[PDB]
């Protein structure tokens, strides 16, 4: 297989630089150039520049020519962007992609504030509730008070992807998110299968593993 | 640098339609445009390069065009997966330039919600808070209206709802709605309701639980 990994989600503050990456698995410098893309809502995908593995060459789109700075190791076979004096406008996604932009990472969320990181707490969201639903039933995890986003979900380490739904976070008075992710499952199986939630919340280092079973009454 | 004019912003249209987009380029780009797609997870993949060249891989019902500095992609028979925004990449001069993009939304028809209502957790009351989880899943259209009642009577203020994209399989939406107390001001009561109200209903369709002690 191939493609290429970002480094974690991370809160920076105002004024600071930070360091972005982009490691290609599978493929190396040999296919040459690696992009560098911004993304915020409602804004769609800027270029931001490419660099030349293979011999340290830089293009960069004129806005970013005194903001983004990008380099390149082919031994580890990483890409780095590197962003000075942080304000606002540089909370966003970035993406990394390769030539012909065919390969494209995951995408990293730079969130750019004065504020503390703050881990989620973790809550299930228990099937059958009080009593069983007619044939199906739906469970879950409450990722709640975190800041900032976002935050990854995962059911049974990537086993379950069926009927998942993982809501938009909201962002409740006090300034942290909260967020949720449902499973509809079949009610006759609750008692033989094993329903665990992976939570991951990479601006604090918070990795949460929640078993979400029926519980007794 | 050159201009890539991308119409419509948005376009929704039904299951099986013939859709197309288009992207101008202010200068001569000479067929050098490819056309990606990001997904709602935020997964980007170069569906075609060179105007009308389909990725290894790409479906069939794919297609690109070009006339003049008029590109277009075109989706024979849209489908529930081709939910996305779609970009075009023009790689002719730098800086490289994209399109705008076009939000596609998919048209479908009516689905009722399936509601579920949770209880806190208890871990979650020894916090001293309590979550409320009311659950409508796989509804169409967008429009619902969730109403939480506590011994029946009508909560507001302390609620929260959110409601995801479009399903990337059957294009439907779901909504989550959650109503935080104090672990003191939820023990103060008996019965905790939601009622949701959906075109897909003939009337509304009420979830609830009696906090017994277990
Ligand atoms: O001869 C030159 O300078 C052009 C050859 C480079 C083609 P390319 O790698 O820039 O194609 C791409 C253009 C843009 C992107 N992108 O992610 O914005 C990805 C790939």
């Amino acid at each position: 297989q191939v493609q290429l990994q970002q480094s974690g989600a991370e809160l920076v503050k105002p004024g600071a630089s930070v360091k972005l990456s982009c490691t290609a698995s599978g493929f190396n410098i040999k296919d040459t150039y690696m992009h560098w893309v911004k993304q915020r809502p409602e804004q769609g995908l800027e270029w931001i520049g490419r660099i030349d593995p293979a011999n340290g060459n830089t293009k960069y789109d004129p806005k970013f020519q005194g903001k983004a700075t990008i380099t390149a190791d082919t031994s580890s076979n990483t890409a780095y962007l590197q962003l000075s004096s942080l304000t606002s406008e540089d909370t966003a996604v970035y993406y990394c992609a390769s030539y012909y932009g065919i390969y494209w990472g995951q995408g990293t969320t730079l969130t750019v504030s004065s504020a503390s990181t703050k881990g989620p707490s973790v809550f299930p969201l228990a099937p059958s509730s009080k009593s069983t639903s007619g044939g199906t039933a739906a469970l879950g995890c409450l990722v709640k008070d975190y800041f900032p986003e976002p935050v990854t979900v995962s059911w049974n380490s990537g086993a379950l992807t069926s009927g998942v739904h993982t809501f938009p976070a909201v962002l409740q008075s006090s300034g942290l998110y909260s967020l949720s992710s449902v499973v509809t499952v079949p009610s006759s199986s609750l008692g033989t299968q094993t329903y665990i939630c992976n939570v991951n919340h990479k601006p604090s280092n918070t990795k949460v593993d929640k078993k979400v079973e029926p519980k007794s009454c | 640098d050159i201009q890539m004019t991308q119409s419509p912003s948005s376009l929704s249209a039904s299951l099986g339609e013939r859709v197309s987009l288009t992207c101008r380029a202010s200068q001569e780009i000479s067929g050098y445009l490819s056309w990606l797609q990001q997904k709602p997870d935020g997964t980007i993949k170069r569906l075609i390069y060179a105007a009308s060249t389909l990725d290894s891989g790409v479906p069939k019902r794919f297609s690109g065009s070009r006339s003049g500095s008029d590109y277009s992609l075109t989706i024979s028979s849209l489908e529930s997966e081709d939910f996305a925004d779609y970009y075009c990449l023009q790689y002719a001069s730098y800086p490289r330039t994209f399109g705008g993009g076009t939000k596609v939304e998919i048209k479908r028809t009516v689905a009722a919600p399936s509601v579920f209502i949770f209880p806190p957790s208890d871990e979650q009351l020894k916090s001293g808070t309590a979550s409320v989880v009311c659950l409508l899943n796989n509804f169409y259209p967008r429009e619902a209206k969730v109403q939480w009642k506590v011994d029946n009577a009508l909560q507001s203020g302390n609620s929260q709802e959110s409601v995801t994209e479009q399903d990337s399989k059957d294009s439907t939406y779901s909504l989550s709605s959650t109503l935080t107390l104090s672990k003191a001001d939820y023990e103060k009561h008996k019965v905790y309701a939601c009622e949701v109200t959906h075109q897909g209903l003939s009337s509304p369709v009420t979830k609830s639980f009696n906090r017994g002690e277990c």
